[PDB]
């Protein structure tokens, strides 16, 4: 219901199939059983990738909160290399 | 429009519809202008779809089934006239057809019986009757499309292809295009194939 959002946010396992573009994901920010960090929705779940992430600064990221993430998602493994995070 | 994919079996069929030039030859013989497609696939590959859809487009159209066809149904059968008295001819399946097209389903499961009379109207496209005094010779130029499935229940890529087909070489040298279709588990196609069938439904 905000006003900026009318990309909106796609279910996680929409992205099943797609091998391109772009996706905003909302979801539990947590740890795997794996140790993987990963995002969970009530649909399903999928792991994510810090590795070049840009956050933006003003507030606290911890374990066990919403997020909205911004990204690409990988077919060739399952993986959502994200770009930023608010 | 309702089949995703198969683009180059469409094209086929599109070919088979425009037949080609036929040419009378001396010492009374004839090239064929039909063109024969047989479809062998894995189950559930849209193969029964497309054999409907040849019914309804083609101008003359023929249906026929492996297991529920004879030979006496498919070339012609002696009968009688019941309002003169006389004994007669009634057409079958492939003299109903004459430049037309006839659609077999479940072409491998066929008795050999049956399989043999095909052959015949395959290769001469004339039936011979010598039953009953009536000595006759019928025309029937018809093009054919079959579909069938492998020995086993799905297409294997580790045996030979004759082992794979329970056809003999005969009857498959008469088909002018042999299609082998496999479906494959992929996510990217499954994705954009389950959006059409969802979308059609
Ligand atoms: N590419 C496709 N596009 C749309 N529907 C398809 C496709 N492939 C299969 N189907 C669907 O699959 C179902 C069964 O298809 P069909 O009866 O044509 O298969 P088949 O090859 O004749 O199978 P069988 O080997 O069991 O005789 C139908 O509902 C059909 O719509
Ligand atoms: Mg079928």
């Amino acid at each position: 219901r905000n006003e900026n959002f009318q990309m909106s946010i796609t279910p996680i396992k929409n992205l099943l199939g797609r091998d391109a573009q772009n996706f905003l994901l909302l979801g539990l920010l947590n740890k795997n059983f794996k140790g993987n960090w990963s995002l969970e929705d009530p649909s399903g779940s999928v792991e994510i990738d810090i590795s070049q992430t840009i956050p933006t600064q003003g507030h606290y990221y911890v374990p066990g909160c919403m997020v909205l993430v911004e990204g690409i998602y990988y077919s060739v493994g399952n993986k959502f290399h994200v770009t930023s995070m608010t | 429009p309702s089949i995703y994919g198969h683009d180059h079996i469409k094209k086929a069929i599109l070919l088979m519809l425009m037949g080609g030039v036929e040419k009378n030859l001396e010492n009374g013989s004839h090239l064929r202008g039909d063109i024969n497609i047989l479809m062998v696939g894995d189950p559930s590959t849209a193969k029964s779809q497309l054999l409907r859809f040849v019914l309804n487009t083609a101008s003359l159209a023929i249906a026929t089934t492996g297991r529920g066809s004879s030979g006496v149904g498919l070339t012609a059968a002696v009968t009688t006239d019941r309002e003169t008295g006389e004994r007669r001819l009634e057409a079958g399946a492939m003299v109903l057809a004459d430049r037309g097209v006839v659609c077999i389903d479940e072409f491998d499961k066929m008795t050999d019986v049956d399989r043999v009379a095909i052959h015949e109207v395959m290769e001469q496209q004339t039936v011979t009757i010598a039953k009953a005094g009536i000595h006759t010779t019928l025309n029937a130029r018809c093009s054919v499309i079959a579909a069938a499935n492998p020995v086993f229940g799905q297409y294997d890529v580790n045996r030979d292809p004759h082992q794979n087909i329970a056809l003999p070489d005969s009857l498959l040298s008469r088909f002018d295009l042999l299609f082998v279709v496999t479906d494959d588990i992929n996510e990217i196609r499954d994705r954009s194939i389950s959006e059409h069938v969802l979308r059609t439904h």
